[PDB]
């Protein structure tokens, strides 16, 4: 392998990664990662990740445990995978 | 061979359309990256627009 | 109140929570009675939708 | 002489719930047509309330 | 193939913020309409190379 081609190749990959999310004012907000990453994932297909089409805000948490609690009493479902 | 009227020709039928009356408007195009045209609701105090 | 079925999903779907809304004006008492089995169809709406 | 407050009442709720439909971003395509062209039914209505 | 899903990556509209360059969204959507005479271009006319 050249350590310049994959130096050079490595960075045309990364540079095409967009998450949707949204801008905030407050400096108490910390975006969740993990989550909102796996919805890029699938492609916005499953409900846990259609949900965060609609209203991409509900990955802003202040306080861990609140970031998933709200994507359960706003589904009804039990438990994410 | 169309070149030549479709410049000197029905290039003039144009430039006397935009002078009309009746025509009001700005269809400009040149630049389609960045054009939108202009909204002119009629608004009321009450009811819609 | 005969209950209704309707996720939320399309724009064209607030023909129903306008329904509950004409409904609550001409009658507004008969409207205290149900108003819990009103509110329970109405929840879907403020979670599906937003 | 010529208000009727009831009339207006309902102009205003038909202007705060116009918003909510106005806003409400779906992933389609014609359901985003949808989306404007209901306004041709949450305003037509509200005339024929006054 | 191999490098439409490239461009389709970034976005297939965006909007322009205040003052200053575009802004494309990272979703794939399809073009309709009623979209025109409001807000967002169709990407495939913006020019950043």
């Amino acid at each position: 392998i050249p350590a310049d081609e994959l130096i050079d190749n490595l960075h045309s990959w990364m540079r095409s990664v967009h998450l949707l999310h949204v801008r905030s004012e407050d400096n108490t907000l910390r975006y969740n990662w993990m989550l909102g990453v796996y919805a890029r994932s699938t492609n916005y297909t499953t409900p846990v990740g259609q949900l965060v089409v609609n209203a991409p805000a509900i990955l802003n948490y202040s306080n861990p445990q609140d970031a998933f609690n709200s994507v359960f009493v706003a589904l009804g479902i039990d438990y994410i995978d | 061979n169309i070149a030549v009227a479709h410049t000197d020709h029905l290039s003039v039928v144009y430039a006397t359309m935009s002078n009309f009356m009746l025509n009001f408007t700005n269809n400009f195009s040149g630049n389609h990256a960045t054009f939108k045209p202009d909204q002119y609701v009629i608004t009321s105090p009450e009811g819609s627009y | 109140l005969k209950k209704i079925a309707e996720s939320f999903e399309d724009p064209s779907s607030i023909v129903v929570v306008l329904e509950f809304i004409l409904f609550a004006l001409f009658f507004p008492t008969e409207f205290n009675r149900i108003k819990g089995d009103i509110q329970n169809v109405l929840l879907l709406f403020f979670s599906r939708w937003y | 002489t010529v208000t009727n407050e009831f009339a207006s009442r309902f102009r205003t709720i038909v202007a705060t719930l116009a918003n909510v439909v106005n806003e409400r971003a779906v992933q389609d395509d014609m359901q985003k047509a949808t989306r404007s062209c209901t306004k041709q039914w949450l305003r037509h209505l509200e005339t024929q309330f006054d | 193939p191999v490098e439409y899903g490239i461009f389709i990556q970034r976005g297939a509209t965006y909007t322009i913020n205040a003052a200053g360059e575009f802004e494309f969204s990272g979703r794939n959507e399809k073009w309709d309409q009623s979209l025109y005479l409001s807000e967002h271009f169709p990407a495939l006319f913006s020019d950043v190379p």
